[PDB]
């Protein structure tokens, strides 16, 4: 199968430089032209750059004209793009998409990359506090209880969320996170339950941060 | 558009 | 640059039902359009090129028509897997644009959500700050006003929301709005509540600090 595999996504400080590449594997990477595409959180997609045959046929969007520059190296069927000068504006998913040709003009992105993250923030990486949003004995929804936890002042993004290590999945809802004044990330996951199993069934929220290789475990008790 | 990525 | 404009942002319809998507352009792109389909969590596919070219593996339910500055992309009758949001990306010119994208939702009947209200843990408040986190829980359609209210002061500027993706098995929505205080704040005033108003309604959750 066509693969696109980018890497070399991570944090950066505004003014900083990232290098993104992309492996291709699937078929010949020489007989294809390519595009970087990239997506802010919560937004749409922006074409970013654009490469032909080789590092002389190259095309920029004009927002990142003059910082970003698209090359690629056959021999490794590998696609890059060197970020100079970043901004906290250029944090999105970065794609790498190979291009349609017919005629002499590219038509189109046929396959994509899973992307990978490129953060611009003067933010240091640090784990989560996860407190818990406890669920209340007394019963005032209709013999239902919501609980979950919050998962606040982590960075950067993303955190992973599950219940029980899995085993609970019914009425999970696990929210966006939101990005908040201090430039700090911070979400909460939240679960309904039978509030008469609230006595008997222990409940253990499973939080997962990668950028920071911390995992929170919080057990979540009815107050 | 046109494969070199020069404007047509 | 050729603008792209995707009106209506939101197609609300139910499975089986035909749905017709616009992009606009501001210049002439003749046929050269391409169409991707994008799902929460996942990189985008493309749908349609040529503006009338079916992509590899697509189904026909997906037809691509027009040329110029007028293009539409028709689903036949919607599948469940096709509510997702779509965009144009015109192919003409240098630099490449995209419209702002479409998203089509399942429509289903009102539901009110069921809303709680979560005080600042003790843990937290050891810290000196507060959070107060009110859930909507489960309901449609997604457009709600979320107000906070301390001692039934009406906050504004301290809150921010999340919204979730639209529930596979029921099609509703949840919501979290959290206000955020420092501990000294928080232990100046005794009720919070969070109010929710959909329509004619407003339904408000509240606790007191003490109790």
């Amino acid at each position: 199968q066509v693969q696109l595999v980018e890497s070399g996504g991570g944090l950066v400080k505004p003014g900083g430089s990232l290098r993104l590449s992309c492996a291709a594997s699937g078929f010949t990477f020489s007989d294809y032209y390519m595009s970087w595409i990239r997506q802010a959180p919560g937004k749409g997609l922006e074409w970013v750059s654009y490469i032909g045959s080789s590092n002389t046929y190259t095309s920029y969007a004009a927002s990142v004209k003059g910082r970003f520059t698209i090359s690629r190296d056959n021999a490794k069927n590998s696609l890059y793009l060197q970020m100079n000068s970043l901004r906290a504006e250029d944090t999105a998913v970065y794609y790498c998409a190979r291009e349609i040709e017919r005629s002499g003009w590219v038509r189109g992105n046929d396959y994509w990359g899973r992307g990978t993250l490129v953060t611009v923030s003067s933010a240091s990486t640090k784990g989560p506090s996860v407190f818990p949003l406890a669920p209340s004995s007394k019963s005032t929804s209709g013999g239902t209880a919501a609980l979950g936890c919050l998962v606040k002042d982590y960075f950067p993004e993303p955190v992973t969320v599950s219940w029980n290590s899995g085993a609970l999945t019914s009425g999970v809802h696990t929210f966006p996170a939101v990005l908040q004044s201090s430039g700090l990330y911070s979400l909460s996951s939240v679960v309904t339950v039978p509030s008469s199993s609230l006595g008997t069934q222990t409940y253990i929220c499973n939080v997962n941060h990668k950028p920071s290789n911390t995992k929170v475990d919080k057990k979540v008790e009815p107050k | 558009q046109p494969a070199d990525g020069n404007p047509d | 640059e050729i603008v792209l404009t995707q009106s209506p942002a939101t197609l609300s319809l139910s499975p089986g039902e035909r749905a017709t998507l616009s992009c606009r352009a501001s210049q002439n792109v003749s046929t050269y359009l391409a169409w991707y389909q994008q799902k929460p969590g996942q990189a985008p596919r493309l749908l349609m090129y040529d503006a009338s070219k079916r992509a590899t593996g697509i189904p026909a339910r997906f037809s691509g028509s027009g040329s110029g500055t007028e293009f539409t992309l028709t689903i036949s009758s919607l599948e469940p897997e096709d509510f997702a949001v779509y965009y144009c990306q015109q192919r003409r010119n240098w630099p490449l644009t995209f419209g702002g994208g479409t998203k089509v939702e399942i429509k289903r009947t009102v539901a009110a959500p069921s809303v709680f209200i979560f005080p600042p843990s003790d843990e937290q408040l050891k810290s000196g700050t507060a959070s107060v986190v009110c859930l909507l829980n489960n309901f449609y359609p997604r457009e709600a006003k979320v107000q906070w209210k301390v001692d039934n002061a009406l906050q504004s500027g301290n809150s921010q929301e999340s919204v979730t993706e639209q529930d596979s098995k029921d099609s509703t929505y949840s919501l979290s709005s959290t206000l955020t205080l420092s501990k000294a704040d928080y232990e100046k005033h005794k009720v919070y509540a969070c109010e929710v108003t959909q329509g004619t309604t407003s339904v408000t959750k509240s606790f007191n600090r003490g109790e």
